[PDB]
């Protein structure tokens, strides 16, 4: 059970609907050029609000076994003429949406130059405050562009975006709580343990890794760390037990040490029995 | 155990210390504002109390702005930040969560194309709103935008107060004492978080794997005594193949744990 699903080979199964309607523009053959290119399926089809295009994701055809690939519509781009796109902005002083399935999305090419041969009925701050409205009341972005080329650019990088969405989700999803990745191989004999271990004091927050072997150098077993610790007195020996520990300088003169934060850090985590303690807040 | 009444309460904008400039610009749109400190996000705002003993209840607006001006943007991604830090925002109980991207300069550090590839991944996979401005003084002059809108969209609305376990105009908020102290402890880092991401450092060890672990030795000083109570190596070299392994529930895998938590000899 090899079950190999990437972006590379889900992007196979991403397509890409394009109204008949867009080709009325010579220009919109820019899309066609670039999203062959890409390996996406392309449908030169009519479409559910017309001048639009939307995104398709299927599930693979052999089918397993886990059980979410993201499978529907879930994007759809209506493109809208400028005098159109004035029309509903008039409106939002005192609605551009039917309610279709998938995410919905506006573009409006060449905007900034016609504006300006109409202009220079409403004008840019009537414009900037619509888009803030349809922001908030719908969760709605409109992508002002100047070309077919910027259009296709975010064209393409919306298809990439869902070809890649399905890997994501499954490492979001089914990895427990501590992620936010593969591990040392060790031997018989140990014998790359303590490369692991060196990447273990590396997994501490704000640690570089010239940091984390100046740790390890100095005690380069759990055990041997352990029995440091206990061989101090008070326990403000414990806590600065690895602070005194030198490091290189980086870039400047200054010479570094691992420092206190680190040093108490370390010392309250093999000491503690609260797991629930924090080490730091940030 | 809050409510916010219609009658008269507060929208206002909450902005972040981190911003040394924008505090100049945003005084003149007439926007009333207060600046705090967030740990999550640079920009929120809250529902004040109005007329409480000079100390507001405060519920927190289902909205979050994260402003990175572009070359930190490129610095943020390159050294694996970034997925950390929207993470953190994707996680913080305001979910109408906005990502605001200032030019300031030249375009090019990173390429064109990988630089908006990730904003449209942010855009379609995080969910996240995106806001494009030039400058600082566009940025500022977008959130005094988004605050009267706010203003507008709040108004005869009656508010009420979420604990910490969780269109429509969203009523029923965090307050910002549950929003803060929760932001603080999402980024704070466990004994229990480090633990479990050092014995994932093992070849072999896996996540349901190193938290049946941590289910049994919470702390890494009880795996240790574990270890010190056992009397013959032989016991410690098969303390851990009985853990409750994966989510269905290693015999030589509990040697290899072993040989790091018990040599005192060191390692190679």
């Amino acid at each position: 059970a090899l079950r190999l699903l990437r972006p590379e080979q889900v992007l196979k199964r991403l397509a890409v609907c394009v109204d008949t309607a867009i080709l009325e523009d010579a220009g919109a053959d820019v899309l066609m050029e670039a999203l062959e290119a890409l390996g996406c399926e392309c449908r030169i089809e009519p479409q559910r609000p017309a001048r639009s295009l939307r995104w398709t994701r299927a599930s693979p055809d052999p089918c397993p076994p886990p059980e979410v690939w993201a499978a529907g519509e879930q994007e759809l781009l209506l493109l809208l003429e400028p005098e159109e796109f004035l029309q509903g902005v008039a409106t939002l002083t005192q609605w551009i949406s039917p309610e279709t399935t998938a995410r919905p999305h506006l573009a409006v090419i060449g905007l900034d130059a016609y504006l300006w041969s109409r202009q220079h009925a409403v004008s840019w701050p009537e414009v900037e405050e619509a888009l803030v409205l349809l922001q908030l009341w719908a969760n709605l972005d409109v992508l002002l562009v100047a070309s077919w080329q910027e259009l296709s650019r975010h064209v393409c990088a919306v298809t990439k975006a869902l070809a890649q969405y399905p890997l994501k989700q499954y490492r979001e999803s089914q990895a427990f709580s501590f992620c936010t990745a593969a591990g040392e191989p060790v031997a018989r004999d140990g014998a790359g343990l303590q490369a692991a271990w060196r990447r273990q004091i590396r997994q501490f927050s704000r640690v570089s890794p010239a940091v984390a072997d100046a740790v390890v150098t100095a005690f380069p077993s759990p055990r041997l760390l352990q029995q440091a610790l206990e061989a101090c007195s008070t326990e403000r020996e414990r806590m600065g037990l690895l602070a005194d520990l030198p490091v290189p300088p980086s870039e400047g003169g200054r010479p570094r040490r691992v420092g206190p934060d680190l040093s108490r850090r370390i010392c309250l985590f093999l000491t503690t029995a609260n797991p629930d303690l924090l080490l730091d807040l940030g | 155990p809050l409510e916010l009444r219609p009658g008269e309460y507060r929208v206002l904008l909450c902005v972040d210390i981190g911003e040394t400039e924008l505090l100049r610009e945003l005084q003149r749109l007439h926007v009333t504002h207060t600046v705090r400190k967030l740990h999550v996000g640079d920009f929120v705002w809250v529902a004040q109390e109005t007329n409480p003993p000079a100390n507001p209840g405060e519920l927190v607006l289902d909205h979050i702005v994260e402003r990175k001006r572009l070359d930190d943007l490129c610095s943020s991604i390159i050294d694996g930040r970034f997925r950390e830090q929207k993470f953190r925002l994707k996680r913080c109980g305001l979910e109408r969560r906005v990502y605001l991207v200032e030019e300031h300069g030249s375009v090019h550090s990173l390429p064109e194309s990988t630089l908006l590839q990730a904003v449209t991944n942010t855009q379609v996979i995080d969910g996240f709103f995106v806001k494009r401005t030039a400058d600082i003084k566009e940025s500022a002059a977008y959130l005094a935008l988004l605050t009267r809108g706010l203003q507008r969209l709040y108004q005869g609305h009656t508010l009420r107060s979420r604990p910490w376990g969780t269109p429509n105009p969203l009523c029923s908020l965090l307050t910002f004492s549950d929003f803060n102290a929760g932001a603080i402890k999402n980024k704070a880092q466990s004994v229990r978080e480090v633990f479990a991401r050092q014995l994932m450092q093992v070849r072999g060890v896996s996540g349901e794997k190193a938290a049946a672990l941590v289910d049994r030795y919470s702390t890494p000083a009880s795996l240790l005594a574990a270890y010190d109570a056992c009397a013959t190596p032989k016991e410690q070299e098969t303390l851990l193949s009985t853990i409750k392994c994966g989510r269905l529930q290693g015999p030589a895998l509990s040697r290899t744990l072993s040989q790091l938590y018990c040599s005192y000899g060191p390692l190679t």
